[PDB]
RNA sequence: GGAAACUCAAAGAGUGCUAUGCGGAGUGCGC
């Protein structure tokens, strides 16, 4: 790796890669803890009955031309993404 | 390694990203201390990335009290955890540049993944952004800073001295 | 002059677009002429968003003409050249330049967003999330940012986890605006009826009632009262009798007008325990914050609260035979309230009379009960 | 911090009262509240002494607002009759002021007292 | 499914802000530290 | 106390001479129809309907800046355009004159630590717009960094013996580059042991090691004993 | 011989002004 560095035209110099971390988005809780009073109240209400997408996997367990439309419009995000992946693999195994 | 800085204004808090690092050894040179007086070469250092104004003037007086006693208030907590990226375990601790070593440990306690720098370099580009000021925001605010700190100054003085109303 | 750098950045796409036979050089020099003028006006001094807008409009129009002459001359959908992605990627580059130079105007921000949504067939929410993040950081106070972001990633992605995250973030940044609290409750009941009818679908083919809306309503009322009382009395807490009492009753006035708005567009939701949740709303409005709105002052609010307490059970239809069965609670409440109120006795009597007049062989026993109410 | 804040303890009270007595015998002391504020805005006042048991307290508490404006030190003592006996006069004084004078024989004692009360505040 | 269609929806001002147009009109056209010169 | 006196512009802009038999020094009032301190006002009439505007006499025995002015300073930095950070603003003795020599456009951030002069200072400050009262200790400019922005001259009438650290911290935090520095030094309050220009030499050297280049000093001797007005500028880049 | 300008030419200084960098994915690694 020093022969391939002396055989290099330009060297933008911090060669060891800068370990920049995941940029701060507003889309995830950045401390994984209750921050305020409404956050802790909504989490203590949601902890007793919510999904780890178990019920989403159960409702995504599926097979008329409008019952499928109603189930798709009442699907969830991770269920829709996993079903898109499974249908993409199914279409790759089916078509050419 | 100064990646972000937090500037506290009368209208609200601002958080700037640092694009280019200022030079560390030649920081007492004429040609470096003049680029924080040139605006078109100070903006090659500092990009504005967030600005949360105070909702009410009562909250403006409250934040001024909390900064003067060095405490962290909730709007400051909001803007910090919006803007600052969460780091990994101990590698690449993210870095603020704040203006006082008393605000240091309090936001260190509120954010253990954040490191605070207040040295000559931090106060240098702090006073650069204080000098240029409202030209950084390019109108992205609701407030004029001199009249805003006029009202805030009379408020803070009155609340400090307990000036009577009757 | 970096305008020369952009102007000869755009040469290879028109080079390949000329050497395959869709334009000729005698008009690609014309579009190069107008592109030169646009780039100069763009990265000159004293420029403007309208210059960016006209550049976007011209480049979209030459993109559409490119596709038109592509399907006309070559009779194909695309020629897999460099141009086909290039022209919209430099449209996006213009958008990026305009947002960096002018992050003020939400009109240009919004049409950047709208173009990226319409490109969203091809392009990514990986790209969308970044521009929503930086727009959110540049405007924390503007509520339509959070609302449009939640509407997008709930009405395309339907990621309720991220929607709860950004609504909690928006209320964290400004717990002052009533609209964000209101539409947080709106999203809450939206997905709560969504998953109630989703488990109804599961029950067809093969707890989670409005306690979340109750909790966020309670913290909504507390935070909204705190922020109205801090919006008034600007710098100095005024200390007397009547202005203190007037500010507390003014906060209670505005807060309970807001809870009346919560009720009157809460009853749009029919697929949940609407009467039980409206009863919880009135039960939370019962005990007061240093004012005692029922027996003490705000008597007009006490009268409207009493009429809402009657009509929350009296919520019915023209086909009111079950109301003829269950109006004993209505008559009992009207009697127990007429036995309490003094001149609001007359007010509540006239109000229940007008509400029963809105409610009115099946009309015969209804005429009997109408004479009973009159 | 009630109202008459820099109240001297026993030893500093006694040394400022003995320097008051030798100043009064040297005719370098002007006594009483309104003669005190008169020499305060004349500008010849080295430091001022106020008895913090007066009837009531505000009659001399007007003096800090002038003296800390014009940058002279100010002490409270616990007793008007102690200050009267130390001024060498029959009635109880409540305020006393040392006129500045470079022809004094008490100058070093004045300055030592001033340094102690300025470190007190 | 009809109720799921008729569910109420979150309200912005954004795509109205990006789509709406401009319609309005245009209308046509001592110092404090200076002594009075005698 | 009722005679007629002519006005004339001084060398420094904003301040005026009032030449009569004796000749006063005077400034143009911000708040007409009032005297804050107890000074005499000279009222002139400008002749449009005619206006009546008044001028407050600046007392050099009661304000060290007016001592330095008519003792003769080559230049100030209190111009009628500038902004002025008044360290150690006790009362409306001098801050009123600095305020209305700045004028209606520019601000004087006056600071103060003690509470009784602070509350009469804010009661003064309600009557003229352009001054900002601060009731903080000057040793910690961090706890009022929220509310003063990039002042272009500092005046220092603080009288406690850590003056150099006071003016160094405040000038580093808020004084813009090539900006003015005006210091009043009181030898008996810095240290009474050694003599006056020895402590003036100490404080001048502490200034130029804090890279405030001193241009000028003045003893102001016919008005007050053992003070010195030191004017310097914040160099910050190329002290030499 | 003194004075009007949108009369022009030539220099200078100040204020500004930003002065301003194959693709959706999917597939295994990169903490």
């Amino acid at each position: 790796i020093v022969q391939q560095n002396r055989r290099a035209d330009h060297l933008i110099f911090p060669l060891n890669k800068p370990t920049e971390h995941n940029h701060a988005s507003a889309f995830t809780r950045t401390q994984d803890v209750p921050q305020t009073e409404l956050q802790e109240k909504v989490d203590q209400v949601l902890q007793e009955s919510n999904l780890a997408n178990p019920e989403k996997d159960s409702k995504f367990e599926e097979l008329r031309t409008t019952e499928m439309r109603l189930m798709r419009e009442l699907m969830f995000r991770e269920e829709r993404k996993a079903r898109r992946l499974k249908k993409i693999k199914s279409k790759t195994y089916r078509k050419i | 390694p100064i990646e972000y800085l937090l500037f506290e204004e009368p209208t609200g808090y601002a958080v700037f990203k640092v694009k280019l690092q200022q030079d560390d050894i030649g920081s007492r040179l004429k040609e470096v201390q003049e680029q924080i007086n040139d605006f078109g070469a100070f903006t090659k250092l500092i990009e504005l990335v967030s600005f949360a104004p105070f909702k009410g003037a009562a909250e403006a007086l409250e934040n001024a009290n909390d900064i003067s006693e060095g405490l962290v208030s909730e709007s400051l907590k909001a803007i910090l955890d919006l803007n600052l990226p969460k780091a990994s375990s101990k590698k690449k601790n993210i870095t603020l540049a704040i203006s006082d070593k008393n605000l240091g440990p309090s936001i260190k306690e509120e954010f253990p993944y954040v490191d605070c720098i207040s040295n000559e370099l931090a106060q240098d580009l702090i006073r650069g952004v204080r000098l240029h000021g409202e030209k950084l925001f390019k109108g992205l605010q609701s407030g004029d800073l001199e009249r805003a700190q006029l009202g805030l100054g009379h408020a803070y003085s009155r609340a400090k001295v307990k000036f009577s109303v009757q | 002059s970096k305008t020369r750098y952009y102007l000869e950045q755009c040469i290879p796409e028109m080079d390949d677009l000329v050497e395959k036979g869709l334009f000729t050089k005698n008009e690609v020099s014309l579009i190069m002429k107008k592109r030169t003028d646009f780039e100069h006006r763009l990265n000159s001094r004293g420029s403007s968003i309208n210059d960016y807008i006209k550049y976007i409009n011209y480049e979209s129009n030459v993109n559409k003409l490119r596709a038109k002459r592509c399907k006309r001359i070559l009779q194909v959908k695309k020629t897999n050249s460099l141009s086909d992605w290039s022209i919209q990627q430099r449209i996006g580059f213009i958008y990026q330049r305009g947002t960096n130079k002018f992050p003020q105007d939400l009109k240009f921000w919004a049409m950047y967003l709208n173009y990226m949504k319409a490109r969203g067939n091809q392009t990514s929410y990986k790209k969308i999330h970044n521009i929503y993040n930086q727009l959110l950081k540049l405007h924390p106070t503007n509520v339509d940012i959070w609302i449009s972001c939640a509407k997008y990633e709930y009405e395309v992605h339907a990621n309720f986890k991220s929607c709860r995250n950004i609504f909690q973030n928006g209320l964290r940044f400004n717990p002052d605006v009533p609209k964000l609290w209101y539409e947080y409750v709106k999203f809450e009941l939206n997905f709560i009826t969504k998953l109630i009818n989703r488990r109804k679908v599961m029950g067809l083919i093969n707890a989670l009632r409005g306690d979340i809306a109750l909790t966020i309503f309670d913290v909504c009322m507390k935070t909204l009262g705190k922020h109205y009382i801090n919006k008034h009395k600007g710098y100095y807490a005024i200390s007397d009798s009547k202005m203190n009492i007037e500010l507390n009753k003014e906060t209670l006035n505005y807060l309970f007008s807001e809870s009346l708005r919560y009720i009157k567009l809460f009853d749009e939701f029919l697929d949940l325990e609407r009467d039980y949740l409206i009863n919880h709303v009135l039960q939370f409005w019962k005990n007061d914050m240093y004012d005692l709105s029922l027996r003490k002052d705000l008597p007009e609010l006490y009268l409207k609260t009493v009429m809402i307490d009657i009509t929350l059970n009296i919520r019915y239809m023209p086909v009111e035979k079950l109301d003829i069965d269950q109006l004993q609670l209505s008559v009992k409440k009207y009697f127990a309230y007429i036995s309490k109120l003094d001149s609001a006795s007359v007010k509540s009597l006239k109000n229940e009379y007008r509400s029963y007049l809105q409610d009115n062989a099946e009309d015969d026993p209804r005429y009997k009960i109408l004479d009973l109410i009159i | 911090n009630p109202k008459a804040f820099p109240l001297a303890d026993a030893a500093l009270t006694q040394q400022i009262l003995d320097v008051v007595q030798q100043a009064a015998n040297l005719r370098q002391l002007k006594k009483g509240a309104n003669e005190a504020t008169k020499t305060l805005n004349r500008g010849i006042s080295e430091f001022i002494i106020m008895a913090a048991d007066c009837e009531p307290i505000e009659i001399l508490l007007h003096l800090p607002l002038l003296c800390e404006d014009k940058n002279v030190p100010y002490v409270f003592v616990p007793s008007r009759v102690a200050l009267g006996r130390a001024c060498g006069v029959s009635r109880p004084v409540i305020a006393a002021s040392i006129t500045t004078n470079d022809a004094s024989a008490i100058k070093t004692q004045i300055y030592a007292v001033k340094d102690k009360i300025e470190t007190l505040l | 499914e009809t109720n799921l269609k008729k569910l109420p929806k979150l309200e912005t001002g954004f795509d109205a802000l990006a789509n709406k147009k401009k319609k309005k009109n245009v209308l046509p056209s001592n110092d404090w530290f200076t002594l009075p010169k005698p | 106390g009722g005679a007629k006196v002519v006005i004339e512009p001084h060398r420094h802009a904003g301040v005026y001479i009032a030449r009569g038999k004796e000749d006063l020094l005077v400034t143009k009032n911000m708040a007409p129809g009032e005297s804050v301190y107890g000074e005499k006002r000279i009222s002139v009439e400008e002749p449009v309907p005619p206006t009546k505007v008044e001028y407050r006499v600046w007392n050099p025995f009661r304000s060290k800046l007016a001592a330095g002015i008519m003792g003769g300073l080559d230049e100030l930095f209190i111009a009628p355009g500038k902004k002025v950070l008044y360290l150690g603003a006790a009362s409306g003795t001098s801050v009123s004159h600095v305020s209305d020599v700045v004028g209606p456009e520019g601000v004087v951030y006056a600071v103060e630590f003690s509470h009784r002069p602070g509350r009469e200072l804010i009661s003064m400050a309600k009557k003229r717009p352009n001054i900002i009262p601060i009731i903080e200790d000057a040793r910690h400019p961090q706890k009022y960094r929220m509310l003063i922005g990039m002042v272009d001259c500092v005046f220092a009438d603080v009288a406690q013996p850590d003056q150099a650290r006071i003016i160094a911290l405040n000038s580093h935090m808020f004084l813009k580059d090539q900006g003015g520095v005006v210091i009043s030094i009181k030898a008996n309050c810095i240290d009474s042991t050694v003599d006056a220009e020895t402590v003036f030499a100490r404080e001048v050297q502490k200034l130029r090691e804090e890279r405030i280049k001193p241009l000028e000093q003045l003893t102001l001797e016919p008005y007050e004993r053992d003070h010195c007005i030191v004017v310097g500028r914040y160099m910050r880049s190329g002290l030499k």
